[PDB]
């Protein structure tokens, strides 16, 4: 047909066009599927053809402009065509659609996905256009009964990919979620990475709320289960699942982080039944994975602390009891919360894990029961250098110039964990001591108590290497023919006092 | 002022082992200390920042383009500046690194919600750089740029609509050096139709086809550069302005003759005047395609050309079809048909003129010479009967002209609606004497001044360099502004007294300006010689670049002459000119802050007594001012506080000569009448003796207290 429009309208205002094809008759349609494989640029060429009837979305063109829609909008819509032609036939339509007829634009347009979408679709291409047309302006009516209500596999990403553009979440958030658990779940590792991503940034306009109670609620119902029931494994497919939908709330932390604060410590610990919420392993590796951030000290210290009190504080103050601990509830343990999240956090959370390692040179510590927070601080600290092996190098570094150094209190905590730590280090420095030969000529002005408990908690790596004891003998020996307080006899009895005494 | 940027420059060519464990110390401050302001401050973090991308490890490589986009994303505005322009330092830096945090790059992409036309340029121009990097990260960024192409294309918001063609015309330049040939022919007919029924988004198309066109070199490449041109092949001659055959009427009416008709080209043609015949009464107004079009075409002429001659010739006086205006009280009795067409025709003909000067301009043959000899006088005129309509459009004529197209009666009513005046076509330094033409002078510097303190301390006026700026002054600046101070000075020295023959025909006429244009002149000297930024390794040794070429008199000596007085004593010499007649006091500030910047830096014998002598002149210059408002007693005591303040400054506080010019208050008041206690002459006056008085106790009072 390509002497047709460009015969018809080729040469000639007033009545070339209209003429030449008043019943040009293949439909509407005729050129553009009588010619598929068509002229290179006969795309416009053609469109403009039609086009040379009447304006784009205009009523006059109901067999005409309606037709070239029902067309391209299905055929192209799903079919095949040309990738690139399927960039151009969208882009003459979308051009043309301002200059719509303000009834005759409106195709199967409200919910008209029950046109083509409900059992036609699966080429996101057509999608936009729904956009334009949206735009080009309520009918969101089918939108009601299908947010996908039949998204099979293309219900997750396509409807969302536009749903930025031209979306409602008011039921669009929440269709989204009802959709996601056994349907959008239908995807493995699809599940919450792309849809979630999608899900966040059009949460851009809102839903706070509705759009943070579910990412973790989701994912703590899958977690209740694959537990109750007995990336990382056909069982740890938590860990990818986990490490998507952390990573997009780390990322996008920015400005609505305030409000997870907000929720996941207002509601769980407001009705305080947040031993089964506030403490869920995957809602709260958020809380203290996403806090290693410079905002973060201030509030997930003090979360994570009044936690702690508030929880032992309560569930030993029924454990002396029969007529009000027997006959009485359940207690789920914060220590159990936090101790099992140092187990599960194995698999490779890794900026979602030295979120530990600080908390517990930054509790274990300098926390001040009260002793029993100390004594649990202990837990975190330790225990993360139990099981996960290539961050602790610079756990031990922390510990010994936290307290080889300081005001007299730090002999008991410190002095104990060190003893502690050292003690089940199976040789963690047992090649690794390039911290300590610069440490151990500290000591000549510490405490009278102190200096002994060094030299003793040491003493586990003394037995190691000539490298530790022949610059420990150096760095003493000097002491004594000077001044060589106490120190160089706790010293010289010390390595007397012990095998190294022999040879 | 300590702490110099030469240091942590050489902190990083010293400090590598030293430094590397510093990893949250320069990270962690330098976004504290690379968002304050004071503009050393944010100068120093763009240096860390561009340091720390040039020494670190890879999560370090990480970190900074993380801290950037986040900087990027969310900012503030100076922040915003400074990440573009850290940005654009990196990734045009050096390429072949800067691309490992492409994706990280890309995620910007989907989320800046902020542009401006600036802005929107300049991360186009990153994204372009990118893009022809990789293929497939290249092909997405294509989805997002077909993608924010297409949607913007159909944007009815305001700011979308040209957004799109700014970007579009953006990316398509960054296209200009697999299947991109094809992608591209598809946004090629896609911009076409998206333009080819808009004027004003043609406009966008042509003026934003200039820039990509003037600031290649060699990048520009012919069988590429075909494409977007050729459609721009015969587009001006063939609808832009119409031919000229003498019997063409139709609906006008003004009589369309050659009025106000150049003819300084040839004897015959069909480039007639265009204007009443393809524009005005034309279609409906066209507001670039007459002036814009013609500078992008113009345009294609010089850079399409590389080296065209005749294509503009063929009407290169081709004379507008306005009718001769002198009866503008021929237009009174009428009004906003003959008005605003009237205003819209002048603005076009100040279009067509602009340009046909502007692109005219650094054009070397003999003929353009003296046609823009030509072009100026009828340039002068035209603005003389514009004034005249200016006046005569009291209350609107609004900007019809071209407004850049890129956005979303009295002194100042036309600063935005004029076309761009050039970047090298400023310069003709043998425009002789006349009393160059008479009013060529004034024009050609008020366009050199109206920016030229601007860069030194619009758009296509500051993509130049103000570096660039001074290079481009000390090389042409002594071969003009020398012949025109020589002349002038002692002529409007000598001519004054022929004003006192009821020659104010000779003083209103020969140099009725005259002192004004001098006035500017010296002005320029003061901004150029003197260049803030001459205290580093660069702007000193400017300065004394420029000093090898001021010696006006005699001659600096050998090969070097490391004192000053050289310097000095060519301005003592330059100062012999303007000692005899100074035009007026409003020239008097300026020769005082003209000797002071420059002349006045040391101040010792016969230079700080020199600044006696300065002082005790200005309080010695007599008074010469007509009594009016109050306009004068607004600087001309703030004047008078640096002037006796500077025979004042070259000494101490005058503790002695304050207390006669106290009792100069005592003669000042006298009558309507100047500083007269025993003086007589100005240095005070009416109601400047008595805030001049007071700032004269200020400088002795705040001392010897």
């Amino acid at each position: 047909m390509a002497q047709r429009i460009l015969q018809l309208a080729a040469e000639g205002s007033p009545e070339r066009l209209q003429e030449a094809l008043q019943g040009l008759t293949e439909g509407e349609l005729g050129d553009m599927v009588t010619r598929q494989a068509l002229r290179g640029r006969e795309t416009a060429a053609l469109l403009k053809g039609i086009f040379k009837g009447s304006p784009c979305s205009q009523q006059s063109g109901v067999l005409r402009r309606l037709q070239v829609y029902k067309h391209c909008v299905s055929l192209v819509e799903s079919g095949d065509l040309h990738v690139g032609k399927v960039s151009e036939i969208i882009g003459l339509l979308m051009l043309e659609a301002r200059q719509l007829p303000g009834h005759a634009l409106a195709e199967l347009a409200t919910l008209f996905v029950e046109v083509i979408k409900r059992g036609s679709l699966s080429n996101g291409k057509s999608l936009e256009l729904f956009s334009t047309v949206l735009t080009a302006l309520f009918k969101k009516q089918l939108i009601n009964t299908l947010c996908s209500s039949k998204w099979d596999p293309q219900c997750v990403i396509h409807l969302a990919n536009m749903f930025r553009d031209i979306p409602l979440s008011g039921e669009e958030l929440q269709f989204v979620v009802e959709k996601v658990l056994r349907m959008f779940s239908k995807l493995d590792l699809q599940e919450i990475p792309p849809l979630v991503y999608q899900l966040l940034l059009l949460s851009a306009k809102g839903s706070k709320k509705t759009v943070l109670e579910g990412i973790i609620s989701f994912f703590n119902q899958l977690d209740k289960r694959q537990k109750e029931e007995q990336a990382t494994v056909p069982l740890d497919q938590l860990r990818h699942v986990e490490g998507t939908v952390i990573l997009h709330i780390v990322s996008a932390i920015n400005l609505d982080q305030d409000i997870g604060e907000e929720l996941i410590k207002h509601l769980k610990t407001e009705q305080q039944k947040d031993p089964g919420k506030a403490l869920c392993p995957f809602s709260v590796s958020l809380l203290l994975s996403t806090a290693v951030k410079h905002r973060l000290q201030e509030q997930i210290f003090d979360f994570l602390k009044t936690s702690i009190t508030r929880s032992c504080k309560d569930l030993q103050i029924l454990q002396a009891s029969k007529f009000l601990q027997d006959l009485c509830p359940q207690q789920y343990d914060v220590t159990a919360v936090i101790l099992e999240v140092v187990k599960n956090s194995a698999f490779g959370w890794d900026h979602v894990t030295q979120g530990l390692v600080d908390l517990g040179f930054s509790l274990m510590e300098s926390y001040e029961p009260a002793q029993q927070a100390c004594k649990l601080g202990a837990s975190i600290l330790l225990e993360t250098f139990k099981v996960h092996e290539p961050i602790r190098s610079d756990i031990l570094e922390q510990v010994l110039n936290r307290v080889l150094t300081k005001a007299a209190s730090p002999v008991s905590h410190f002095i104990d964990l060190l003893s502690n730590i050292v003690v089940s280090a199976p040789l963690v420095l047992q090649n690794s001591s390039s911290r300590v030969t610069e440490t151990f000529d500290n000591l000549s002005f510490l405490p009278i108590d102190t200096v002994q408990g060094l030299l003793r908690a040491v003493q586990p790596l003394l037995k190691v290497s000539m490298s530790v004891r022949d610059s420990l003998i150096l760095v003493l020996q000097k002491a004594i023919f000077s001044r060589q307080l106490d120190a160089r006899k706790a010293a010289v009895a010390g390595f007397l006092l012990l095998l190294r005494n022999f040879k | 002022g300590c702490m110099p940027e030469q240091l942590m420059q050489n902190a990083f060519q010293n400090h590598s082992m030293v430094i590397k464990d510093f990893f949250p110390s320069i990270l962690s401050l330098a976004q504290t200390f690379l968002h304050s302001a004071h503009p050393a401050v944010v100068s120093f973090g763009s240096c860390m920042y561009k340091q720390a991308f040039a020494v670190f490890d890879s999560y370090c490589q990480q970190e900074v383009v993380c801290a950037l986009v986040t900087h990027v994303c969310s900012g503030n505005e100076t922040e915003l500046d400074i990440s573009l322009d850290v940005l654009t330092d990196l990734v045009i830096l050096h390429p072949s690194l800067l691309l490992r945090y492409a994706t990280f790059v890309k995620t910007i992409l989907d989320s800046m919600q902020k542009l401006n036309p600036c802005q929107i340029r300049k991360l186009f121009y990153i994204l372009s750089t990118l893009a022809f990097s990789q293929r497939q990260e290249g092909s997405y960024i294509q989805d997002d740029m077909h993608m924010v192409i297409r949607k913007w294309l159909s944007s009815s918001v305001p700011n979308h609509k040209q957004m799109g063609i700014i970007g579009a015309v953006t990316m398509m330049g960054s296209v200009a050096l697999i299947e991109c040939d094809g992608q591209l022919s598809t946004l090629l007919d896609l911009v076409g139709f998206c333009c080819e029924q808009t004027p004003e988004v043609l406009a966008l198309y042509y003026d934003e086809l200039a820039n990509l066109i003037e600031k290649q070199k060699g990048n520009l490449d012919l069988q590429l550069l075909d494409k977007f041109g050729k459609s721009l092949v015969e587009d001006f001659p063939n609808d832009f302005v119409v031919d000229l055959s003498p019997t063409v009427d139709g609906s006008f009416l003004f009589p369309v003759k050659s009025l106000y008709n150049l003819d300084e080209d040839e004897t015959q043609g069909a480039i007639a005047i265009n204007l009443l015949p393809l524009v005005s009464q034309k279609r409906v107004v066209s507001p670039i395609c007459l002036s814009p079009c013609f500078r992008l075409l113009r345009l294609y002429t010089g850079e399409q050309n590389n080296g065209s001659l005749e294509e503009i010739d063929a009407l290169l006086g081709c004379p507008l079809y306005l009718t001769d205006l002198e009866v503008e009280g021929k237009l009174d009795s009428l009004s906003k048909q003959e008005r605003e067409f009237l205003c819209s025709l002048l603005f076009y003909a100040l279009n067509w003129f602009r340009e046909v000067v502007n692109a005219f301009c650094q054009q070397q043959d003999a003929e353009m010479k003296g046609k823009v000899l030509t072009r100026l006088q009828n340039i002068t005129e035209l603005q003389n009967v514009l004034g005249k309509c200016l006046a005569a459009t009291p209350g609107y004529v609004p900007p019809p002209a071209t407004f850049d197209s890129e956005a979303p009666a009295q002194l100042q009513s036309y600063r935005p609606y004029f076309r761009e005046l050039d970047l090298e076509v400023f310069s003709v330094l043998h425009c002789g004497l006349l009393t160059l033409g008479p009013a060529e002078l004034c024009f050609l510097l008020d366009d050199m001044c109206w920016k030229l303190e601007h860069v030194l301390t619009f758009s296509h006026l500051c993509q130049r360099s103000p570096k660039e700026v001074a290079v481009c002054v000390v090389k042409l600046l002594k071969p003009l502004c020398n012949h025109m101070e020589n002349m002038h000075n002692y002529f409007q020295t000598v001519i004054p007294n022929q004003g006192v023959v009821d020659e104010s025909g000779l003083n209103i006429q020969e140099y009725q300006l005259m002192s004004s244009c001098y006035h500017q002149l010296l002005l320029a000297f003061r901004l150029l010689f003197a260049w803030s930024g001459f205290s580093q390794h660069e702007n000193s040794n400017l300065l004394r670049s420029a000093l090898q070429v001021l010696a006006d008199r005699l001659k600096p000596g050998e090969t070097e002459f490391l004192p000053l007085e050289e310097l000095i004593s060519e301005s003592f010499q330059y100062l012999l000119n303007f000692q005899a007649s100074i035009p007026s006091f409003q020239c008097a500030f300026i020769l005082t802050q003209v000797l002071m910047a420059i002349s006045e830096k040391p101040m010792t014998g016969w230079k700080r007594e020199k600044m006696a002598s300065l002082a005790k002149q200005f309080l010695c210059q007599s008074w010469m001012k007509p009594g009016g408002d109050r306009e004068k007693g607004s600087h001309f005591n703030s004047a008078l506080h640096t002037l006796l303040c500077v025979y004042l400054e070259h000494t101490d506080n005058i503790l002695k000569a304050i207390e006669e010019i106290s009792s100069v208050g005592v003669p000042e008041l006298i009558n309507s009448a100047k500083d007269g206690c025993s003086s007589t002459y100005p240095t005070l006056s009416r109601q400047t003796f008595p805030v001049f008085f007071r700032v004269m106790m200020a400088q002795l009072e705040s001392s010897v207290k």
